[PDB]
RNA sequence: UUACAGGCAUUUAAUUCGAAGCAUAGCGAGCUAACGUUUAGCAGGUUUGCAUAAAUUAAAUAUAUUAAAAAAGCAAGACCGCAAAGGUUUCUGUAGCAAUAGAA
RNA sequence: AAUCGUACCGCAAACCAACACAGGUUAGUUAUUGUAAAGGCUGUAUAAAACCAGGAUAAAGGAACUCGGCAAAAUAGGUUAUGUUUUCGUACAAAACCACAACAAAAGUAGUGACUGUUUACCAAAAACACAAGACUCUGCUAACACUUAUAGUGGAAGUAUAGUGUCUGAUACCUGCCCAAAGGCAAAGCAAACGGCAGCUGUAACUCUAACGGCUCUAAGGUAGCAAAAUUCCAUGGCAUUUAAAUGAUGUCCCGCAUGAAUGGUAUAACAACUUCUUAACUGUCUCUAUUCUGGAUUAGGCGAACUUUAAAUGCUUGUGCAGAUGCAGGCUAGCUAACAAGGGACGAAGAGACCCUAUGCAGCUUUAGGGCAGGUUAUUAUUCAAUAAACUACCUUUUUUCUGGGACGGACGCUCUUAUUAAAGAAACAAGAGUGAGCAAUG
């Protein structure tokens, strides 16, 4: 079998990815957008109430 | 050989033998992982991974390797033939653990860099091994049971195991369950190692290996008693030649074995060679098994060509 | 046993098997939609609709 | 061996020169070959449509001096010479006054040249004697065949 | 000799209809065969080999120990059997309810 | 907080089967001691034929039936002192005792496979296959081997000779003898648990018989133990004993056995079997020998409304005749008419351009030491820093495998002369008959 995961290699992959960031309000409260860098889909992540802008959470 | 006079002694200890309360008990003798302290659950976490089986069919989907699939889960665990990332950290052993995908057992060894985090590896399971033991590898250990050397510091009669073919790609001769090579003679930049089929062959002095055997002495003493007991396992049965027709198989005919056996393609597999005469190999191995010298393998057919 | 139930209907599998989408990931399949244009029949796949 | 064999070897002549008809080009050089050995309009727009943004003043100027070539003649405005071939100043044919282009082909060069000369006048500073001549030689082409009426970089 | 009409012959699908088959290219694993991933099901009873607890409950109470279904478990290609999966024997049916069914 | 599903059918007259098709179709829930809450569903008009199907009861006998206890019936269940066999776990016999209403069905002998399992959808479920287990052989890791145009890539295996590939035997117990000559295959000049083989004649012990014991020929070796009228035996229903009133049967036993025999295994074996064979107990409409009856169809009435088939018809018997078995032709007979219910002798009755056999410009699949080829792998030789050639081994491709004939096969025959019968011109056939020949001579011109 040549083609095997383990579980180091996921955890390097999973520390090694890249994202698209965005600020949408919604309601009159402010969430964060992001999307995969290897994808076309979107998704809200999180509100700025448990977020600091300008960091690397 | 198997005989019912060793299941009725029940003597071995190590060793379940079923009562014959049914027909698919009275020959079956097993391991008692328990009685010899061998962990037998789950495995680390972070060590292992879960794959689908391939029942043997290639990229292609078809069948490459015949009797095989219809098992249970497949689990692989990840062992670390080569100890050389940690020379020099003394590592402690945690547990035994047996693995359904080798013959032998493992080990879970702990070790604890100076200034980080500790770290968990698996590795091949030496004879005589338990929990608590400590395993040290690289220059400035002893010659004992478990360690690693270069084959520049190993005596000549010490039974070795898990050795390295290539400087620093890691241990791949030795390995099945009670097996062990030998080293006869070192000169300049190889040494003479008898292999565990009885090759002698020729291997760069810089290669490593682990001082003593494999850790599972009850192998041969195994006796499956039902057909359903391979079948968990992953395997499936197979049909005889000579029970097939014509089209199938060349010994499919009517008559039993009308021409000398052969595989299912036509060769002799009786005593055909399958090596290559010419193969570049033949450099290193000075006898093979059997106690043929190299030049008449080598040089065999040209003689009767000549 | 009784026979003539050759057919277990499923729609995931007709648009899968048949579907537009798969007729146009091949070079075959794309020959077979031209031959379908040139007769001039009506309904070019299964899988079409308005 | 009852049946004598005999054993004849044949090799494959091929042209020395490749057309560039049907692979796609994937290099600077390459781009610039299947332009200026192009056959047909379809062929340079396809490669005009597909590698837009591969195209540098060379690749621009190229295509602007082939474009009249690949212009043809009604068929009914041309009579052929008897046993005549392309040579030097020499052609299989002579053509009758007035003759007009291909009814199939003004709409295509006239799209295909609106394009490029959308793109080019970022380019005009970075040109030589050669290019400027061959450009206004090609555009003089490009008038008396019926594709334009005039040249807007001629100042 | 040339032309025309006719009879016969040669060649080209050549009086008409009809095979089992051979070669090249495409469409099929929603039936079935093996396999992969995920999911779910199997009443009620019987026989047998093992298994003891953050400190099992009582008595002995040291010493020596003893009694108790004191166990919300594992094992069996185990047994009688409702569902279910099969198709052993008989009869009915035979263009039939059914191009393979019904009752026992 | 947007977007899509929400009606109706869903063990069915609405889904898969051409149908309102006795077939097929997944999961989740509910009442009920000997019963059963909710909910759901519903059949043209009659009856005192034969016959057919599915049930019930039956005097006396109880397998006398039949290829065969097929089908049907049957105290079927539980606990036992004692005995037998075991692979020590099991399995079997057993007088007797114990049962509220429901549910109910044997043992022994032999043959073959250890066992649970799997198989020809639609005539074969088995003794066939698989199986745990034994042995032989190949493979040093970029392993052998398989898929692929392979220069890729992938399975083997992320395994490492206590492992993996292929082959034959098939739990277990006791055993497993000789041969590598010739023609092949493979290999380290050797290999049989690789493919295979394993004789004949003749003389001899008190009377007889037999031959313990001799002689000769040949071969690579000459079948050892075991078992044996077999799942193997042509004479054949072999001889003897048991079993019955009666034995081509069963069991045991005698035995150079046309043509038994030791891993294409030999001989036994507790348990197991919708397998084949025989026997015992009990039970019975299987039978002597049938009778009565219930339910449904048939049968009678109204409504609705198919199919096979059809050269034309107003379509008797008998003997004779004839393409050789006559409703239709010749003689001798036959005289109210049309149907209903019932039976099935004939119409060489209907259904499917006979499958058996032979004949083809035949077709296809399979096999091999039938001919030819090299186009994959292995092997050999040579050359450049994944190549070229091939009388070899494996795989693959393509082609050939007469006719005559008292049907075909088997056997025999196919050219050319002389002679016999079909009279005394010539000619004249049969797988009719009786004899020659495929040369010789340098002189035998
Ligand atoms: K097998
Ligand atoms: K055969
Ligand atoms: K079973
Ligand atoms: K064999
Ligand atoms: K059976
Ligand atoms: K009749
Ligand atoms: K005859
Ligand atoms: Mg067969
Ligand atoms: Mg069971
Ligand atoms: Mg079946
Ligand atoms: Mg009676
Ligand atoms: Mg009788
Ligand atoms: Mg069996
Ligand atoms: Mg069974
Ligand atoms: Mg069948
Ligand atoms: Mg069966
Ligand atoms: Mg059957
Ligand atoms: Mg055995
Ligand atoms: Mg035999
Ligand atoms: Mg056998
Ligand atoms: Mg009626
Ligand atoms: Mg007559
Ligand atoms: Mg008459
Ligand atoms: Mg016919
Ligand atoms: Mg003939």
């Amino acid at each position: 079998r040549k083609n095997i995961v383990w579980p180091e290699q996921l955890e390097e992959q999973k520390r090694n990815k890249q994202y698209e960031y965005q600020w949408v309000i919604s309601n009159g409260k402010k969430f964060i957008a992001r999307r995969e860098s290897t994808s076309t889909k979107w998704e809200i992540w999180k509100s700025i109430e448990k977020v600091t802008p300008g960091q690397k959470p | 050989k198997y005989t019912y006079k060793f299941k009725q002694a029940r003597a071995v200890p190590g060793l379940v033998y079923w009562k014959p309360r049914t027909p698919g008990l009275r020959h079956k003798i097993s391991i008692d992982y328990d009685f010899l302290g061998v962990y037998t659950g789950a495995p680390h976490k972070d060590l292992s991974a879960a794959v689908p089986k391939l029942s043997g069919r290639n990229n292609h989907g078809r069948i490459t390797a015949r009797h095989r699939g219809g098992g249970m889960k497949k689990v692989l665990r990840q062992v670390d033939y080569s100890r050389e990332k940690v020379d020099g950290i003394p590592g402690v052993v945690e547990r035994v653990e047996k693995d359904p995908n080798r013959s032998g057992f493992l080990a879970l060894v702990k070790y604890q860099p100076e200034g980080q985090l500790p770290i968990f590896k698996y590795h091949l399971a030496p004879a005589e091994i338990k929990a608590g033991d400590v395993l040290l590898s690289g220059d400035g250990a002893p010659v004992q049971a478990g360690s690693t050397l270069p084959l520049r510091s190993i005596p000549l009669g010490t039974p070795i195991h898990n050795l390295e073919l290539t400087p620093g790609k890691g241990g791949q001769l030795a390995r099945a369950a009670n097996v062990s090579a030998v080293i006869q003679s070192k000169q300049l930049e190889n040494a003479i190692v008898k292999l565990p089929s009885g090759e002698i062959r020729l291997i760069n002095l810089d290669c490593r290996a682990t001082v003593g055997r494999v850790s599972n002495h009850l192998q041969r003493m195994i006796n499956y008693g039902k057909a359903g007991e391979r079948r968990k396992l992953g395997w499936r049965p197979s049909v005889r030649g000579i029970a097939k027709n014509p089209n199938d198989h060349p010994h499919g005919g009517r008559t039993n074995g009308g021409r000398p056996s052969c595989t299912p393609w036509g060769v002799y597999c009786k005593g055909q060679r399958t090596r290559r005469r010419n193969n570049y190999t033949n450099k290193f191995i000075i006898t093979r098994k059997g106690g043929q010298p190299i030049r008449k393998f080598a040089e065999a057919k040209k003689l009767k060509a000549r | 046993m009784k026979r003539g139930m050759t057919y277990q209907p499923s729609r995931k599998k007709r648009i899968n098997k048949h579907g537009m989408e798969k007729r146009l990931g091949t070079e075959d399949g794309r020959l077979t939609i031209l031959r379908r244009l040139e007769k001039g029949r009506w309904r070019l796949t299964v899988d079409m609709f308005r | 061996y009852r049946n004598k064999v005999t054993i004849e070897y044949i090799k494959l002549k091929e042209p020395e020169n490749d057309d560039y008809a049907t692979r796609d080009p994937t290099n600077y050089a390459q781009l610039l070959g299947a332009i200026s050995i192009s056959r047909h309009l379809d062929r340079t727009t396809y490669l005009y449509e597909t590698f837009k943004d591969k195209f540098d003043t060379i690749h621009y100027v190229t295509a602007l001096t082939k474009l009249p070539g690949l212009v043809h003649y009604r068929g009914a405005d041309l009579v052929m010479r008897d046993g005549v071939q392309w040579s030097e100043g020499v052609k299989p044919f002579w053509q009758k006054p007035n003759a007009q282009p291909r009814k199939h082909l003004l709409p295509k060069a006239q799209g295909l040249l609106s394009k490029l000369e959308e793109q080019f006048p970022p380019h005009l500073n970075n040109l030589f004697p050669r290019q400027t001549a061959n450009l206004i030689w090609a555009y003089g082409q490009l008038k008396r065949k019926q594709v334009v009426a005039a040249c807007p970089f001629l100042g």
